[PDB]
């Protein structure tokens, strides 16, 4: 009913603001779109669950995230995919470490602001 | 992985 879609909408607004901060922090847009298989032909032979921020925006517009944890899973999937494919000497691996640091600095307050919608 | 750059 109205009250349930209102709740889902206010929760999506909190997840969106967090995704936009992650997209903004990713200035080189390393994680904005799926990794280009024409540039990296062996990528999907190594990464079994590719993830990127644009896919997360689509899940959001479809109201696919029903808990904070489901959102976090996708952020940490992007990060752990980057560690799995790339060597630790590369700019990609360093940028994943940087966004993991940024995310870990934010998530406690955003996660609380999310639970507080249905308080 | 092979590598990107
Ligand atoms: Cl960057
Ligand atoms: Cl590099």
């Amino acid at each position: 009913g109205y009250d349930e879609i209102e709740e889902l909408k206010s929760k999506n607004e909190v997840l969106t603001n967090l995704l936009n901060k992650l997209i903004a922090f990713d200035k080189k847009r390393i994680f904005l779109y799926p990794v280009n298989v024409q540039l990296v032909p062996d990528y999907l032979n190594v990464i079994k669950e590719p993830m990127d921020f644009t896919t997360m925006k689509q899940k959001l517009q479809n109201f696919k995230y029903k808990s904070f944890q489901e959102f976090e899973k996708d952020v940490l999937l992007i990060i752990n995919n980057c560690y799995t494919y790339n060597d630790p000497s590369t700019i990609y691996y360093k940028f994943a470490e940087d966004i993991e640091t940024y995310y870990k600095k934010l998530n406690i307050k955003i996660q609380t602001k999310y639970m507080n919608i249905h308080l | 992985g092979r590598g990107k750059g």
